[PDB]
């Protein structure tokens, strides 16, 4: 676990290009886990559940 | 003022839009626009409104186009400067039954029917109150009430007396989708649509504030927790005094 | 006769008015008025009543002629305005609004 | 009136020995169930009635009109409006 | 020596956010300060990205408002974000002078950032006033109509200058593009007052809820005060978010989503919450003239503190009756606020008179006694 | 480029109002709205000139609103909302010969004749190049330039080419005042007309100019004045050193 | 014309007046001498000079 | 690098006496006539060079290039100018 601070954490470099990694992965992932949790608590309700009969 | 003069106010009906998390139901707007097709564009227009903006919420890109295909609209002048109609395209908007105000008011013994692209937010109430006005028409006027000509009684209208007659009767419209077509049907889904119509980016602004809650709920929490840390030196700083 | 004379968008009701319906308008107690006015406080010259012919209520314009006090019936709300264009019956607040019209000739008014 | 750091404009200060720990060698939270319990209520109780007596008042002064004022303009209060007016 | 001081540029940057000694003991009540610094920021980004889609022609406003809602992509949300931010600067200017009021903010040595505080908060009425008649909706043209007419009511001039200021003879097209113009600059005027009364301010520093002297015991600016102000922010970021994306239309009136018709007037004309204390304050007086004078004395009168304020000691901490005084006057502040809205019936209209005269004897009658003998009580109670 | 291309650059010619001190010559202006109301409003409009604007210029009020009077514009709908015409008002606009731009060029074998409100300020040259086009239409082409069909020989055009044929001929006009009505005079006339339309403030312009110039020339001569007369300690110092 | 210097010159709040008294004063005979000398200058050419026909 | 009025950061400086008269005692005019011909005619002469020798030395470049570019547009040009593009 030093070996976890010293490579991410110590130099600044290090910690904010994590940091900003990090950002990315967060951004991609929670856009398609709040996409796929407001589908299922909006379901029949929205376009894309009623579009099939058209 | 009297409570007559304010209007009766309109009871709280739980949408399906109301609640943080909650959408419309497409479904009933697809079926309020039916409504509002054949019943209220008769004298109501929906100025605001383009065929493009129905596609991808109610209808597909071929049931809009159809729908501007059948109407005609002013095109630029031909080579000779003779005016021209051209066949409607998705960028039009949806056309009113009146020309002018002036038409609008011959045709509505003097009252002007508002547009109806707004309406659901230009009233106290919103689809509540659309939703309580076209179902709120007595059978008969409280007696005593003293109608002007051409007025109809609807205590949710301010004043009581309003321009616009009953028009939603059981039957009026047959949905394509074959929902019974009751009165409270009818009102319930084309308040929907109007609402709709007032607020579009409805479903994506809760989703979009769904995300931000979450992120500045954990800033908020994780905001504390670098203040607290930060702070700790001096929060927890003690003295010794020697009086010299 | 009453004409219609668009300026700044609302229209102007002026009517010519005849002897007899002067004294029509000049009988009415000021104080069974919503609005107590007289119609000298109104008009400048007996025989022009110049209004603004939008109605105090919400702004619908009233038919002249009509009414159950015969002067102009707002058909939206059913307001009857006088021949000096005083509210009697109906939901609207007010009298009918006068503009700032002077007689420039006794032939032309401005408005 | 303020100076800056190192001429602060503090009368001297002798006899004064401050005393603190690093952020990192501290409990941030340390006791934060006892204060957000304990010391939340004193610190409550000692000035509630500062809130509560301004309050309650105007509440009821609002209270008292708005009722009235619904009175004043029924079928019952038509009278009372009148003389009001 | 360090760059940072060295340098005249980042030196003015350090001794306002950075190096600047702030008193270690400053509450929550202090963040207002920065908060109505984001509301500002938020306020400027907003607003000029609408200016890059509205339109000032008075046949076309309406509907470049519309555009705005519906055709512009994120549209929705910079128009909801401006016009409730304007909410939100009103209730953190509000907290913020009523900290100043409560601890004292406005007594010596601090009486000119107070006086220049009194001058910013006429700008942002002023500001949120013409932006309100941009949109041009029925609220927008009522609302120009009846407070240019109260201008009416100046002497011998007044008509003169109601005609000057809308360019015409009633609100139109004239009046709609010379506020836009006005809205647009107003914000940068009122950010350079905020700016004026820091810098005054930096001469004795910030007071502090004690009420007594900071420089024995001062903290940097930062990290301290920037990770305080944080836990502001984000807590007003939340509440923020609450309206503009789940309620954006709770604090507004409908009306004005009506487009304006100089003929039709709406059911009731009432102005933005923020300004209805001083709305109140003005019905009370029945005079024209006397309401204006009345209204405009309602937030002058803001600038005597410094002299009714009799106490030998800052701030109210350590003053019980201060304190209960405070707090009528505070609820009485509020009071009125709800006065503003209801119709012009009895029994209101009695009690907004009731209302107006407490609030101008807090200041002229009430705050000096209640002080004098404050003094004296300490004095004699500590004997 | 060729000098055909740029188009031959026009004569200086004294202007009654070229010069600081000079105004238009208002009878001028007078004769030149009646050429441009008998020859180029056939085909070209002055659409940001209204009646009023020639009142207190070229004509009194009656003259102005006798102009008006004889045309119909388009009024606000009938109660019916049925479109309808009005007499013109002082507020008018001078209206054009075509409805759009489409009937303007199938008018005129597909050339779009301009607007001629600006067409002093939006040219090199100005009045002077109005001039020079109109009166520049020579009696042949130079042997061997090309024309276009439908397009006429002037120098002073770019290209050489234009799509208006040499409208002004002695007597096409009938001057009101007795002025011989010659190619010259009226291209004169029409010139000065439209320098007038491009900037109707010309007058008042340039003796508000004048004004200007005499109090900024004695604040400037005065400025002088104090400026030598505070700097004179400076300028006057003398030293006296004794290295010590 | 000490006098003059003691009445108009000496005090601020008198020489402040004079000076707007007399700016007031040039200000309107300069507009009249401008509007006489800009109308013979320009003689025959503007309106109020050929008004006289209708 | 630069202080305020009493420590601007000049040498110190001693054994200068400066003098100077009132504006009111002098007459700001003075020998204007011989400094408006005299003295402005000496500082012209000596700066002229630095101006006369590059404005004349572009005015020149102008005058052939523009003359070059009249004279390949005209008819006599024709061939010159085919050769240049
Ligand atoms: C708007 C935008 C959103 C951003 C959030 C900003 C709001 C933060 C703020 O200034 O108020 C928080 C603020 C917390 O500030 P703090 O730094 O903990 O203490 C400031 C006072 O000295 C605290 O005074 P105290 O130490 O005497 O504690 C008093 C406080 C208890 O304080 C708390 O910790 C709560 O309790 C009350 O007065 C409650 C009233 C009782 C009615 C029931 O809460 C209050 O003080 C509320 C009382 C106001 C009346
Ligand atoms: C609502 C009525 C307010 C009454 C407040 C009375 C004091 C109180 O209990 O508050 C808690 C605290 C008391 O804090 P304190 O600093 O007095 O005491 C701290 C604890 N001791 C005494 C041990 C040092 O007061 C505040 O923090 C008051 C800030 C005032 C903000 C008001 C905004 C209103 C807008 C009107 C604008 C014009
Ligand atoms: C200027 C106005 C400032 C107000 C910010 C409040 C939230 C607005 C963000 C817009 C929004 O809806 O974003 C959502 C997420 O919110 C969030 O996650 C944003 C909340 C986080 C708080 C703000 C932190 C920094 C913001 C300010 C910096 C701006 C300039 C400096 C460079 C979802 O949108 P989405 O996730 O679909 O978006 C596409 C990327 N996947
Ligand atoms: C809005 C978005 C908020 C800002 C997000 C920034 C990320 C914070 C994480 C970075 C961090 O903690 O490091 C510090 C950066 O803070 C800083 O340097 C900034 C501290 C806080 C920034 C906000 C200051 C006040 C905010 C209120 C707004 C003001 C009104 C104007 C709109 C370094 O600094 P350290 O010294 O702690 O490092 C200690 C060792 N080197
Ligand atoms: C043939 C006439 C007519 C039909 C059909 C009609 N309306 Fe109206 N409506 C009016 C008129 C006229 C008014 C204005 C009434 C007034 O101002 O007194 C009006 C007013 C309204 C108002 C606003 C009332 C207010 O608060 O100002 C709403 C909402 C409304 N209509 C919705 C509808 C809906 C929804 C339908 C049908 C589904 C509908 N209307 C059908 C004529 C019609
Ligand atoms: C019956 C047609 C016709 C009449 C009469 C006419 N014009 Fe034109 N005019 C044109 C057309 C077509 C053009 C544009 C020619 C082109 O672009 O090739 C034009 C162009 C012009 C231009 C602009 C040339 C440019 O540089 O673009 C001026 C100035 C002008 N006309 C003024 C007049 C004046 C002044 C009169 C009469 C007093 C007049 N015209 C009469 C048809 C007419
Ligand atoms: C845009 C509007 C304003 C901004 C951005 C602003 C910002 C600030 C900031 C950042 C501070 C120092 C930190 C703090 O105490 O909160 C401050 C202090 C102060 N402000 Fe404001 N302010 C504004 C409006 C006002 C108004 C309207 C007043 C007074 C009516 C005012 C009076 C003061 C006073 C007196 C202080 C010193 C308070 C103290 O620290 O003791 N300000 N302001
Ligand atoms: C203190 C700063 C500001 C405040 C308090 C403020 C307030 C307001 C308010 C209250 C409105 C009415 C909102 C509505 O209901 O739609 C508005 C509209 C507007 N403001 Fe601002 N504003 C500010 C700064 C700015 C700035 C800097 C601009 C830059 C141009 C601007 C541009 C606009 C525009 C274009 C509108 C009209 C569009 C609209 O209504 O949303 N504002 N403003
Ligand atoms: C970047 C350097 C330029 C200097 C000006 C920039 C801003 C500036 O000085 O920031 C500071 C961080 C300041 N806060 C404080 O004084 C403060 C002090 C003590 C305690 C707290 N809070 C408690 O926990 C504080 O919040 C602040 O927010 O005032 C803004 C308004 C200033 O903007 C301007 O005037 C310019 C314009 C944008 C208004
Ligand atoms: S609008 Fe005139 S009667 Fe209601």
């Amino acid at each position: 676990a030093t070996t976890f601070y010293n490579v991410f954490v110590k130099r600044n470099s290090a910690f904010v290009a994590t940091i900003l990694a990090s950002a990315f992965v967060f951004d991609m992932t929670f856009e398609t886990a709040i996409d796929n949790f407001w589908d299922r608590i909006n379901a029949g309700k929205q376009w894309k559940d009623i579009r099939h009969k058209y | 003022m009297t409570a007559a003069e304010h209007g009766l106010h309109p009871a709280e009906y739980p949408w399906p839009q109301n609640g943080m998390l909650s959408t419309f139901d497409h479904a009933s707007l697809r079926r309020g626009y039916q409504v509002y097709k054949e019943v209220c564009a008769a004298c109501h227009s929906l100025d605001r409104i383009a065929w493009r903006n129905l596609v991808g919420v109610t209808h597909t890109t071929d049931e809009a186009k159809a729908f501007a295909e059948e109407l005609e609209y002013d095109d630029e002048p031909d080579d000779e400067g003779n005016p021209r109609k051209r066949p409607g395209k998705l960028a039009d908007y949806i056309p009113g039954p009146y020309p002018n105000e002036q038409a609008a008011r011959a045709a509505n013994q003097g009252a002007l029917p508002p547009d109806l692209s707004l309406i659901a937010k230009a009233r106290h109430g919103g689809a509540d109150y659309i939703f309580a006005l076209l179902t709120g028409y007595p059978d008969e006027p409280p007696a005593g009430v003293v109608l002007a000509p051409g007025m109809n009684y609807n205590p949710y209208f301010p004043g009581g007396g309003i321009g616009m007659a009953r028009t939603l009767f059981d039957g009026v419209v047959e949905y394509e989708d074959g929902t019974p077509a009751t009165t409270s049907q009818m009102a319930k889904d084309v308040a929907a649509f109007l609402t709709w119509a007032a607020e579009p980016e409805h479903d994506e602004r809760k989703k979009l504030g769904l995300k931000a809650i979450i992120v500045i709920s954990a800033m908020l929490g994780l905001s504390v927790y670098i203040k607290k840390f930060k702070w700790s030196p001096i929060k927890n700083r003690k003295f010794i005094y020697n009086p010299p | 006769k009453n004409v219609i004379i668009k300026w700044r968008g609302k229209p102007i009701f002026i009517r010519h008015r005849t002897s007899e319906e002067i004294e029509e308008a000049n009988e009415v107690n000021v104080a069974t008025l919503r609005d107590p006015q007289t119609d000298d406080e109104r008009v400048q010259k007996p025989e022009w009543l110049v209004m603004i012919g939008v109605c105090t209520h919400l702004g619908c314009v009233p038919i002249g002629e009509a009414g159950d006090f015969g002067g102009w019936f707002c058909p939206c709300h059913g307001s009857h305005y006088d021949i000096s264009g005083r509210i009697r019956r109906g939901p609207a607040p007010l009298n009918l609004e006068i503009p700032e019209y002077d007689f420039a000739d006794a032939e032309t008014l401005v408005i | 009136y303020m100076g800056w750091w190192g001429h602060m404009g503090s009368p001297p200060q002798k006899g004064i020995a401050g005393y603190t720990i690093s952020p990192f060698a501290a409990r941030p939270f340390a006791g934060v169930v006892h204060a957000a319990i304990f010391n939340t209520f004193r610190r409550t109780k000692n000035q509630a009635l500062f809130v509560i007596l301004p309050v309650s008042f105007f509440y009821y002064v609002w209270t008292q009109a708005s009722e009235k004022n619904e009175w004043l303009y029924t079928k019952a209060g038509r009278h009372e409006l009148a003389k009001a007016l | 020596m360090a760059l940072r001081k060295k340098n005249s540029l980042l030196n003015m940057a350090n001794s306002y956010v950075l190096d600047s000694p702030q008193p270690s003991n400053l509450n929550y009540f202090w963040n207002f300060g920065s908060l109505l610094a984001l509301c500002l920021v938020i306020q400027l980004a907003t607003g000029i990205t609408l200016a890059m889609h509205y339109t000032s022609h008075a046949s076309l406003a309406f509907d470049s408002v519309e555009h705005i809602m519906r055709d512009v992509n994120f549209g929705w949300f910079i128009r909801y974000a401006h016009a409730n931010t304007a909410s939100f600067f009103f209730i953190c200017i509000y907290a913020h002078m009523g900290r100043n009021i409560y601890y004292g903010s406005y007594k010596t040595p601090r009486v000119l950032p107070w006086s220049i505080g009194v001058i910013i908060f006429l700008l942002l009425i002023i500001t949120a006033f013409m932006g309100y008649v941009l949109v041009f909706g029925q609220m927008s043209l009522w609302g120009a109509t009846v407070i240019c007419n109260l201008v009416s009511a100046i002497p011998w001039l007044g008509e003169d200058i109601v005609h000057f200021l809308w360019g015409g003879f009633s609100v139109g097209n004239p009046t709609l593009q010379r506020f836009f113009a006005l809205h647009y600059l107003m914000p940068f005027v009122l950010a350079v007052f905020a700016l004026l009364h820091l810098i005054a301010l930096h001469t004795a520093g910030s007071s502090n809820p004690l009420g007594i002297t900071s420089n024995v015991d001062k903290l940097s600016m930062h990290p301290y005060y920037s990770f305080k102000d944080l836990i502001t922010v984000f807590a007003f970021l939340l509440m923020f978010t609450l309206f503009v994306f789940f309620s954006p239309d709770k604090l507004g009136h409908p009306d004005n989503y009506i487009p304006a018709n100089p003929m039709v007037t709406p059911a009731s004309i009432v102005p933005e919450w923020y300004l209805l204390p001083f709305y109140a304050i003005l019905r009370a007086i029945p005079d024209k003239l006397g309401g204006v004078i009345a209204m405009v004395a309602a937030i002058l009168i803001l600038l005597i503190l410094p002299i009714v304020d009799r106490s030998i000691i800052r701030g109210n901490a350590f003053k019980p009756i201060s304190k209960l005084l405070f707090g009528f006057f505070i609820c009485n502040f509020l009071l009125l606020g709800v006065l503003g809205q209801v119709h012009i019936e009895p029994p209101f209209i009695v009690l907004g008179q009731i209302c107006t005269i407490f609030y101008f004897s807090y200041f002229l009658i009430l705050l000096p006694m209640v002080s004098t003998i404050e003094n004296i009580f300490f004095y004699i109670g500590s004997l």
